[PDB]
């Protein structure tokens, strides 16, 4: 089971432009 | 100055194109049109 | 048409009406030029007047916000929208005109309407030249501005991550675009902007030289000190001495034109070639195929800590531009660079 | 270095004198008109 | 001069025979306009899908479509 | 680029120059 | 007295010598294809499909040969990395030899069609003057083109008779030439869906045949005949130039953005995979899934394929290149030898730190190590005086999981700074640069060069459309004008 | 149509245009965009 | 239809057809006066 | 077409336009002053750039759902 | 090389000292000179 | 029997000078980048 | 009247005057 | 060796300029 929140919180520091951050951003 | 160089380019292209287009037919095909003009033509070779 | 004209059709009536020589020639090309160009210019004016860029670039870029003619600009949309066409009915704005303004859709509106307006204007030049039976050299010349517009406002943003890196329609925004190109692409060192600069400066030189030479080799043709009155539009003789001009420039400069047709073709030719070369260079930049560095000099400087040229100093300047402009120029990157990582000289 | 300086002074004075005394020698009458 | 006569040329003559023949009026220009209109709409749909301005039900428009 | 660039520059100088010179010589001989 | 830029107009009114010169251009193109294939095969290293694929070595026609089905070679090596049991006559060398022999045959045919220019086929049967029935010619050649398009779509690519085309997984790890089933639904217009390629080339092809049967049966109307200047070959030239530059724009766009027809195992990754973290997200998702299974970090990273990590490197970004940075990607950066592993940076507190990756725009990027909550915790400062987030001050240590350095931890500040600088570029790899004397600046992948070349050609051919079409419409006045 | 001579119309329109430009500069020095 | 974006696209096609027909009808009406 | 000099020197033109040019000018002044310009074109007022929680510049950071994002980022 | 900034950091601008046409230049006078007149005979030697 | 469309190319000396100047100026411009 | 020139003049005049009024009103805004 | 190539190119350009000035084709009047 993958923690999507931690996945996004790992991609954001290395690359804020990642599609992980931008997808469903208003939901956050 | 930028407006001046851009206008220089624009007006150079515009004037050259207009004069080249208005160039009256003194030379037919199979050769360059520059042969129609002569250095001592002492006349306007283009329809102003 | 050729064998016979057959019968008059409704197309014939439309052509006859559109081709009338009224004050503003509409023509068939008008149906594409007038609406598109009108909407492009009106959109630019509305954007520079009322629309803001607070949600797109986090910048105030309208008159109603306190900007003047220099700093107001129809800013390009946010980078997260990528290369979305940003239709007012699209999946982004979803019909909300106010939010469509807020999202930056006005930039896409203006850019697309302007592109089709340029197409319509070249079509207008072709149509008018065909009507008066002239070789359409001015449309061929106008191909160069179309190439520049296509390569800068369309090809370049499409090569990048989105419309965000396109030139925003404004004065200071264009200046930002220029400095961004210097900092990131090292656009000055690119031989294609070199050829474009040479073409534009040579075109200005030719304009000035031809004007001055004609105005200073005029035949008398009149008794007034105002030489402008001594000219008739329908006269056949040339108003200036070509022989005198040729002799003057031959003895001053070394070489001189001897053919009016060649002279004016050269005047047409230089700026068009310059702009086309610059457009090719901008395509290369769109792909980030930048002429950034001379690897031999970089390697020599790395091995030799005392070898310095103006090129290396320019590289340092580019590095400074990039580092100090990245944080606020590209907000989507979220670059919170501490002041200790920004490159900086001594005591400055 | 003194010899170079005096040589350059002589050359410059010669050319400037030629200029000054050439524009004086009835120059305005040297037109076709 | 009459030219060169060859078996292939004689075979292929009818294809190039009727050069210049036209139809009176506008002919099938209206149908051409309809076809051009439909093709423009089709290209618009394709560009919309690729540009992601037209989200479709079964279209992902991403590298995940390789799966 | 020590040799490959040298060959490229040399060919770019030589080929068009030879073409132009041949054309000019042919023109001047014919007319 | 033709000027040098008008010489090739001598064949404007001569159909036979037009055939001859077009044959000569075709022969030259085929000869270039064969010669380029031979050169590429000569200078190609097939030993290591991982970390040294075709797009690393600057191969340009090998991607297309592999894309359309040609995979093996007479040298005993396969582009997929297996052994060539029987490459057959359609190896890379076979294709090169075939295109070369075709070039020679076209040269001979060009000579013949040049010598015997005055063929009666080109004479108008009624008037006796030379003429070409351009509508009928377009009908015939369009019918042929549509027939060939349908044949290629239905038999090739589908594998009914042909071999198929290159199909890969979304992450470009396991790709090969496979038959493709057509996609008849809306998903056939998904650019990244391979099934669109057959179906399109089927349906469009069918239409072409029908379109041919129209533009071959129905003569154009008089108003349209004179309006579009049908009957002048230069009008055809203008329209063809326009169509070809349109196609060039389309192919350049579809290769820069990537599609089912330009796989990353043949042309390399796109810049939009680096920009959006296409591979980084997948790698981290696999690592997280393995961790959730109970594995340690070392095992989870050891489970990562090296090719997937290699894709997650900014050196493979096509937009990290130079116009005059020539040659193979191996010429700028060394030949990849192995994956060092994944570098995890941790401060003396134990807070995990991530190195900010270099964006595609930046030639040089400062090194910053960022907290999970997007708070800068360390960096390699430019001003070592009174620094605030220095490596030594924060005490950052780097531990490598997987790869060559597995379970190795470095704590000395120099090594940590070096590895953080390397990690800002993506995954860290070992490069052998002595072999090719790599200078150390990134080159561009073949997809970048293709896009640049065909975009420049597209612009120049837009000018060609403009010029040759203006000459078409204004033919009467382009010999000169009679004043007003 | 000789009434209201064209030079008078031109002078009045030019005065209005110069006044508008002066108002724009004044607004540049006060209110929004005045840096205070 | 199925997707709201598709419905918006179709309505955009309808609106563009409407404005194009308006331009054509206007030019026809003015040509026939 | 009447020459521009004849029209611009005609009293009829001026008496026609002296109630319409000021009407357009006053319409524009009212459009700005009554707050309609902000309402329709969405430019925030000088007291609406920053909200309670957003004390920095906004960021769209989303392709779809950008309508909702810009609506929640804009002044409420 | 020429010490353009007067900080004893010479800048190379000639072809013989590893420059190409694009980077090569005639480096401006040293900042230590300022606006002072600097003829050849003023310098102690050609090297200076 | 001979092809009537035969034409002779001409190149006056001014065109030769223009071509040589173009070639050498392009070489000057691009040689720095080719050697890199 | 309502000729083509009338439309061409009034398409760039009425919006121009409206925007001039708008900008003049903007000149008298206090933050 | 690069300096030699650059010098040769500059010398060639200057020689072309010299020939185009002093060995030009005379401008033929009429
Ligand atoms: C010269 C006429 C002209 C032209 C060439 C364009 C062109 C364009 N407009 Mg536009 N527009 C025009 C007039 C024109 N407009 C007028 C008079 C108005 C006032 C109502 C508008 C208002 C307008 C808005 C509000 C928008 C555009 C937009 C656009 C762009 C998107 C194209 C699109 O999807 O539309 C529709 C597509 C078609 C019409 C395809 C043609 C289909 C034919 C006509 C009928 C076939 C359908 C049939 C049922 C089957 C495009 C470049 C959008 C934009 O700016 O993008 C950012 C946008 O949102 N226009
Ligand atoms: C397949 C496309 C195509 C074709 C069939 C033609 C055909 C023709 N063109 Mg055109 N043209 C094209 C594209 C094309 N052109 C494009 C894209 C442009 C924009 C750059 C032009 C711009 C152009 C101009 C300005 C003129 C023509 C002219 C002509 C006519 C004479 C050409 C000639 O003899 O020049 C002779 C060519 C040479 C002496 C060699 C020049 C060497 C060039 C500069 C570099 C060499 C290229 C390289 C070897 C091959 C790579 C090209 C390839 C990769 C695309 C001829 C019928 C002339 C004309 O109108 O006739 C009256 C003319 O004035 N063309
Ligand atoms: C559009 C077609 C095309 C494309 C996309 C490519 C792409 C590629 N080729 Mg290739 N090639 C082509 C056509 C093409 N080629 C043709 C027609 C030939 C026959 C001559 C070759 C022969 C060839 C060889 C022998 C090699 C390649 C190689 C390569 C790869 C190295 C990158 C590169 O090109 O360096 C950079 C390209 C450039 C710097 C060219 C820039 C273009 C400038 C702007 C032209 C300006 C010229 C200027 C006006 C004249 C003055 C210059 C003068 C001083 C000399 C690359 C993927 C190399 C390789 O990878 O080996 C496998 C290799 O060795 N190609
Ligand atoms: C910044 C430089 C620049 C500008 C502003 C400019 C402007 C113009 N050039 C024209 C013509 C020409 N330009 C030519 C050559 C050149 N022009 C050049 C540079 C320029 N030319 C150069 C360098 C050359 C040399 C190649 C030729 C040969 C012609 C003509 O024949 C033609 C003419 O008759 O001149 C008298 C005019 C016809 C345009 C028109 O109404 O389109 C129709 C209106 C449209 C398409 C709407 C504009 C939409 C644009 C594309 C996008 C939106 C732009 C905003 C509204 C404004 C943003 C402003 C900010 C960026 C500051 C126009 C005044
Ligand atoms: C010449 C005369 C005509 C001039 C102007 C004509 C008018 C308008 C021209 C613009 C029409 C095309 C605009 C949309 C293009 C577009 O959406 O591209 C962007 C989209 C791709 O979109 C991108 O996809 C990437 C990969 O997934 C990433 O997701 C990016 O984030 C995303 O932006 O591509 C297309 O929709 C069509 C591609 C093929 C057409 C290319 C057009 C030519 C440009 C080539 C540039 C290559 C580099
Ligand atoms: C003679 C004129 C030569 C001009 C080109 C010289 C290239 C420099 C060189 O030597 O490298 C030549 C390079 C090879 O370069 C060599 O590569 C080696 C590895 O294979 C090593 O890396 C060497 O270090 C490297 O020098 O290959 C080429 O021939 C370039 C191909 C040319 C086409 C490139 C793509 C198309 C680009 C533009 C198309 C035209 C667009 C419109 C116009 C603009
Ligand atoms: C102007 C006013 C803007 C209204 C704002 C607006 O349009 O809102 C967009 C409008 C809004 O609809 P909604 O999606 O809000 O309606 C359903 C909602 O409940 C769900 O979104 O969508 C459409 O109906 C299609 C748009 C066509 C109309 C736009 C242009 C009309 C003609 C121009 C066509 C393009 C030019 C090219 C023609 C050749
Ligand atoms: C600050 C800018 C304001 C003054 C600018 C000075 C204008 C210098 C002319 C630049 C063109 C270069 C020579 C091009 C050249 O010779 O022009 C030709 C033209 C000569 O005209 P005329 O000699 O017939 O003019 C009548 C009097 O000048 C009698 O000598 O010059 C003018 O038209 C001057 C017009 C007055 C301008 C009033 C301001
Ligand atoms: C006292 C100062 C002396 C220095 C002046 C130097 C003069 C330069 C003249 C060279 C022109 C070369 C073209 C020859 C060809 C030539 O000139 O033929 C002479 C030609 C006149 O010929 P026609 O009028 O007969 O042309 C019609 C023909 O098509 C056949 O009728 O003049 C021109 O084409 C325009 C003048 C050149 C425009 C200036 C050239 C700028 C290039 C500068 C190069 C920079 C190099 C820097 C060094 C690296
Ligand atoms: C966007 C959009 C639209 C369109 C709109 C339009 C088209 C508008 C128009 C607009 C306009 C059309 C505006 C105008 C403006 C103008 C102005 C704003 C003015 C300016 C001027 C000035 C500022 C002046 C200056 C000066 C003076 C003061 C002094 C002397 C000199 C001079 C004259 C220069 C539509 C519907 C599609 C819908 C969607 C959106
Ligand atoms: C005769 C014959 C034969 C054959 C032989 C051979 C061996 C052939 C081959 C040939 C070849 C081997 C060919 C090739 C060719 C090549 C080409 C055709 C290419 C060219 C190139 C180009 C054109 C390029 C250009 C450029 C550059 C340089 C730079 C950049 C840009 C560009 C890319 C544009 C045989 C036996 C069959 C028998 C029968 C007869
Ligand atoms: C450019 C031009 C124009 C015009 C415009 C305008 C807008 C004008 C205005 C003008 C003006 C509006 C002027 C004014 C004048 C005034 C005067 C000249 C006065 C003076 C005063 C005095 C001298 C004295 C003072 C005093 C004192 C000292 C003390 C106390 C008392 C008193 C205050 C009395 C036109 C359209 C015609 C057309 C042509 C061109
Ligand atoms: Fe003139």
């Amino acid at each position: 089971r993958v923690r999507t929140v931690l996945d996004m919180d790992r991609k954001d520091p290395a690359k804020e432009e990642t599609v992980k951050e931008l997808r469903k951003d208003i939901n956050n | 100055g930028v407006a001046g160089v851009f206008g220089g380019s624009l007006f150079s292209a515009m004037h050259g194109s207009l004069v080249t287009s208005s160039l009256i037919r003194e030379t037919t095909e199979n050769e360059s049109a520059n042969a129609g003009y002569k250095f001592g033509q002492e006349e306007e070779t283009y329809n102003i | 048409i050729g064998t016979y004209q057959e019968k008059r059709t409704w197309f014939d009536d439309a052509d006859d009406w559109l081709r009338q020589d009224r004050f503003v020639f509409v023509g068939w090309s008008g149906l594409l030029l007038l609406p598109c160009a009108y909407f492009a210019v009106g959109g630019w004016l509305t954007g520079c007047t009322f629309v803001t860029s607070w949600y797109t670039h986090g910048l105030a870029s309208s008159y109603i916000e306190g900007c003047n003619f220099l700093t107001a600009a129809v800013s390009t949309p946010a980078n997260s929208l990528g290369h979305s066409l940003l239709f007012v009915w699209g999946p982004e704005a979803q019909g909300d005109l106010t939010r469509w303004f807020q999202l930056g859709g006005l930039w896409a509106f203006v850019a697309l309407h302007g592109a089709f307006g340029l197409i319509g204007f070249m079509l207008r030049q072709f149509e008018i030249a065909r009507s008066v039976n002239l070789r359409p050299y001015n449309a061929i010349a106008f191909s160069a501005p179309i190439a520049v517009f296509v390569s800068v406002f369309l090809i370049y943003p499409l090569g990048q991550s989105g419309w965000f890196f396109a030139p925003s329609f404004g004065v200071a925004s264009i200046f930002r675009f220029i400095l961004f190109f210097q900092g990131f692409h090292n656009w000055t060192l690119n031989p294609f902007h070199m050829m474009g600069v040479a073409g534009v400066l040579g075109a200005a030189l030719l304009c000035a030289i031809h004007g001055a030479t004609v105005e200073n080799t005029l035949f008398e043709d009149g008794d007034g000190a105002n030489t402008f009155r001594a000219f008739n539009p329908t006269q056949a003789e040339e108003t200036y001495s070509m022989v005198t001009a040729n002799r003057f420039w031959s003895q001053i400069f070394g070489v001189a034109f001897s053919n009016k047709r060649w002279l004016h073709f050269f005047m047409l030719f230089v700026p068009v070639t310059g702009l086309w070369m610059s457009a090719l260079g901008v395509v290369g930049l769109a792909l980030n195929l930048r002429a950034y560095d001379f690897v031999s000099q970089e390697i020599r400087a790395a091995e030799d800590p005392e070898f310095e040229t103006f090129y290396t100093k320019n590289i340092l300047l580019n590095e400074g531009i990039r580092a100090w402009m990245a944080a606020q120029d590209q907000p989507h990157e979220k670059l919170t660079l501490p002041e200790e990582v920004l490159p900086r000289g001594n005591a400055l | 270095m003194l010899t170079l300086k005096i040589f350059v002074y002589t050359v410059v004075t010669f050319f400037v004198g030629l200029f000054i005394f050439g524009f004086l020698s009835n120059d305005p009458s040297r037109n076709p008109g | 001069e009459p030219g060169i006569v060859t078996p292939l040329g004689t075979l292929l003559r009818p294809l190039n025979s009727e050069a210049g023949k036209v139809l009176p009026g506008w002919g099938t220009t209206v149908l051409m306009a309809v076809a051009i209109l439909l093709f423009a709409v089709f290209l618009l749909i394709i560009l919309e899908i690729y540009n992601s301005s037209l989200i479709l039900d079964g279209v992902t428009n991403s590298w995940e479509s390789l799966a | 680029v020590n040799i490959l660039g040298l060959i490229a520059t040399a060919l770019f100088i030589i080929i068009p120059t030879s073409f132009l010179l041949i054309l000019y010589v042919k023109t001047a001989a014919s007319e | 007295g033709l000027p040098w830029y008008r010489v090739h107009t001598v064949v404007i009114n001569d159909p036979g010598r037009l055939i001859s010169v077009h044959l000569m251009h075709t022969a030259l193109v085929a000869g270039w294809a064969g010669a380029m294939t031979l050169f590429e095969i000569a200078v190609f290293d097939p030993s290591d499909p991982v970390l040294n694929p075709m797009w690393r070595q600057g191969m340009f026609v090998l991607p297309f040969l592999t894309r359309l089905g040609v995979t093996q070679s007479w040298g005993g090596w396969t582009i997929s990395g297996e052994t060539s049991s029987n490459p057959g006559i359609w190896s890379y060398e076979g294709a090169a030899a075939s295109h070369i022999v075709l070039s020679g045959l076209l040269f001979l045919a060009s000579v013949w069609h040049w010598v015997y220019w005055d063929l009666e086929l080109f004479r108008d049967p009624r008037t006796g003057k030379t003429a070409l029935d351009l509508p009928k010619i377009f009908g015939i050649h369009l019918f042929l083109a549509g027939l060939l398009c349908f044949g290629f779509g239905a038999f090739h690519v589908t594998g009914v008779f042909g071999p198929g085309i290159w199909v890969s997984d979304p992450y470009g790890l396991t790709g090969s030439v496979q038959p493709v089933a057509p996609s008849w639904g809306a998903e056939g217009f998904d650019p990244y869906n391979p099934g669109g390629v057959p179906a399109h080339h089927i349906a469009a092809g069918i239409l072409g045949v029908l379109a041919g049967l129209f533009h071959l049966c129905v003569r154009p109307s008089i108003r349209l005949y004179f309006g579009l200047s049908m009957g002048s070959i230069e009008s055809v030239l203008s329209s063809s130039i326009a169509a070809v530059f349109w196609a060039a724009f389309v192919v350049a766009g579809t290769m820069w953005y990537g599609s089912a027809a330009t796989p990353i195992e043949l042309f390399g990754p796109t810049r939009y995979q680096w920009d959006q973290g296409f591979f980084q997200q997948e790698i981290q998702k696999r690592v997280a899934q393995s961790t959730s299974e109970g594995l340690s970090v070392s095992e989870a990273w050891a489970k990562i394929p090296e090719k997937l990590a290699f894709y997650d490197y900014i050196g493979n970004n096509p937009a990290k290149g130079g116009l005059f940075r020539t040659g193979a990607m191996n010429s700028g950066d060394g030949i990849a030898v192995g994956w060092l592993g994944h570098a995890s940076f941790k401060d003396q507190e134990g807070r995990e730190l991530f190195v900010r990756r270099m964006p595609t725009f930046f030639e040089t990027f400062p090194v910053v190590l960022i907290d999970k909550d997007g708070v800068v915790r360390a960096d390699v400062p430019f001003r070592k005086a009174e620094s605030k987030y220095s490596i030594e001050q924060v005490g950052v240590s780097v531990t490598f999981y997987g790869g060559e350095l597995n379970g190795l931890t470095f704590t000395d500040p120099s090594t940590v700074k070096k590895y953080a600088r390397k990690a800002q570029l993506g995954e860290i790899f070992e490069f052998d640069r002595s072999t090719l004397q790599s200078d150390g600046v990134f080159r561009s992948s073949p997809r970048g060069w293709f896009t640049f070349g065909h975009l420049s050609f597209a612009l120049l051919f837009f000018f060609g459309h403009i010029w040759h079409g203006s000459r078409t419409i204004f033919r009467d006045v382009f010999a000169g004008i009679d004043e007003d | 149509t000789g009434r209201i001579p064209l030079w008078l119309v031109g002078t009045v329109v030019g005065l209005l245009a110069i006044g508008l430009l002066a108002i724009f500069f004044y607004g540049s020095y006060v209110g929004l965009g005045s840096s205070l | 239809s199925v997707t709201p974006s598709l419905k918006n696209f179709l309505l955009s096609l309808v609106a563009g057809a409407v404005v194009l027909a308006a331009i054509a009808g206007a030019v026809t009406a003015v040509s026939n006066f | 077409e009447r020459p521009f000099s004849d029209i611009l020197t005609s009293i009829r033109y001026w008496v026609i336009h002296s109630i319409t040019v000021p009407s357009l000018f006053i319409a524009g002044w009212l459009f700005v002053s009554t707050g309609l310009a902000y309402d329709v074109f969405g430019s925030p007022r000088p007291n609406e750039y920053f909200t309670e929680d957003r004390q920095d510049a906004p960021l769209i950071t989303d392709r779809f759902n950008a309508l909702e994002q810009v609506k929640k980022l804009s002044a409420q | 090389p020429v010490d353009i900034d007067g900080i004893r950091e010479p800048v190379s601008g000639s072809l013989l000292y590893g420059n190409n046409i694009i980077t090569g230049a005639v480096v401006p006078t040293s900042n230590a000179i300022g606006l002072h007149f600097y003829p050849i005979w003023e310098a102690a030697s050609l090297d200076e | 029997r001979p092809n009537p469309n035969k034409q002779v190319v001409e190149l006056n000396r001014s065109s030769l000078y223009w071509g040589l100047l173009l070639i050498f100026v392009l070489a000057v411009l691009f040689s720095s980048y080719i050697f890199n | 009247i309502f000729t083509v020139r009338w439309l061409a003049i009034h398409a760039i005049a009425v919006p121009t005057i409206f925007f001039l009024g708008a900008i003049t009103a903007m000149q008298f805004i206090q933050r | 060796m690069e300096a030699l190539v650059y010098t040769f190119l500059l010398i060639g350009t200057l020689g072309i300029i010299f020939f185009s000035i002093f060995f030009r084709e005379p401008p033929r009047i009429a």
